[PDB]
């Protein structure tokens, strides 16, 4: 999981 | 004549998105600010069923979405296992936001299939980050995987582009496994930037090995090296795949002025790449995306929607309800930054040989 934001 | 999908319920709906605010109605009041609207034909979209969106959602996850939304319940304990949050927060609304998007999406690919037009258009549509059973990126439903299997129907194979700043990671990952879609995305690939997927080693799995297509670019690309890149993949790709249909996802957020300030592209170069697309004159689904300048953004896609229609445009942006947004220079054209490329001939050379040798494959 990542942030975009 | 190409389909606009339009109408003012849809974009005020479109408006109502959290981290792109207005943003439906700034594209639409510069395109009809330069009377393209009177060369479309215009179609209103029809909302996605439950069914419709359930061809790549899961139930539980279309469930979850609809209960949220109810009142915009931002604070549910199971929101974070269907990617509900920061990125994508549980807006009131958001369900009939996100069916609507979709519907909109699968009705111009309808109209594809039925001969109405040889391009349609969903401006506020190409979310695509959206699991079957996640929210990711700001992206709620993947209309892009929703207008494709419905292309499906009628298309043999569908090739999908997407020229957004980030990896297409969830249309890629719907069809992974197929060798009916092909996949092609050509984005920002660094340790830590957003969704941190898509090296050009990542070509699909199984029976769809060599049928995903990962161009990874460093910060500051410019029109020239960019389409040189995109032209030369699509050349490969075209011989290689035979396309019946296409695809294609132009978010905005490469273009310079961009408050991400990664790549440095304007308009024109992306118009370059979907007027190589558009010479193979293949029944073409036109999606928007990313795009954190609202302006520039409605100046590239107003451009775009020119080059669709053999136009150009006047430089000077018309008098209209979001004139202002446009200064202090009021034109359409858009300045590149003055900032370095950091793409290596030599490691772009290696990345288009990779691609060139995976595609020897496709049979
Ligand atoms: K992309
Ligand atoms: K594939
Ligand atoms: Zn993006």
């Amino acid at each position: 999981r990542h942030k975009k934001x | 004549v190409p389909v606009y999908i339009y109408s003012p319920e849809y974009v005020s709906m479109c408006d109502s998105l959290a981290k792109i605010p207005k943003r439906a109605s700034m594209v639409h009041s510069l395109i009809e600010a330069y009377a393209l609207h009177k060369q479309m034909r215009i179609v209103k979209p029809k909302v996605a069923s439950m069914e419709e969106m359930a061809t790549f959602h899961t139930d539980a996850y279309l469930q979850h979405l609809q209960k949220v939304s109810q009142e915009g319940d931002d604070d549910h304990p199971d929101s974070i296992e269907y990617g509900l949050g920061y990125d994508c927060p549980a807006t009131e609304g958001i369900f009939d936001y996100a069916a609507a998007i979709g519907g909109a999406t699968i009705t111009a690919a309808q109209c594809l299939i039925d001969g109405m037009c040889k391009v349609a258009i969903n401006w506020s549509g190409g979310w695509h980050h959206a699991k079957k059973d996640e929210a990711s990126g700001f992206c709620y439903l993947n209309d892009a995987v929703l207008g494709i299997l419905r292309l499906r129907r009628k298309f043999e194979r569908i090739l999908y582009v997407d020229l957004d700043l980030h990896h297409g990671d969830g249309v890629e990952d719907a069809f992974s496994f197929t060798s009916k879609v092909m996949t092609v995305s050509l984005h920002k690939f660094s340790p830590g930037f957003f969704p941190g997927t898509g090296d050009v080693s990542d070509v699909g799995l199984g029976k769809g090995r060599y049928y995903s297509v990962n161009v990874p670019i460093q910060d500051g690309i410019q029109d020239e090296k960019y389409y040189q890149i995109c032209e030369s993949v699509l050349k490969e790709v075209y011989q290689a795949f035979n396309p019946k249909a296409v695809v294609l996802q132009l978010g905005a957020d490469t273009i310079a002025g961009d408050p991400m300030c990664s790549f440095n592209m304007t308009p024109v170069g992306i118009g370059k790449c979907l007027k190589y697309i558009l010479q193979w004159q293949l029944a073409t689904l036109i999606l928007g995306g990313g795009g954190f300048n609202l302006a520039n953004t409605a100046r590239c896609w107003t451009y775009l929607t020119g080059v669709i229609l053999g136009k150009t445009l006047s430089s000077e942006i018309p008098d209209h309800e979001f004139f202002t947004a446009y200064g202090p220079d009021y034109v359409l054209e858009i300045t590149p930054s003055c900032r370095p490329d950091r793409n290596e001939p030599h490691r772009i050379q290696q990345i288009l040989n990779y691609i060139k040798g995976n595609l020897k494959h496709v049979v």
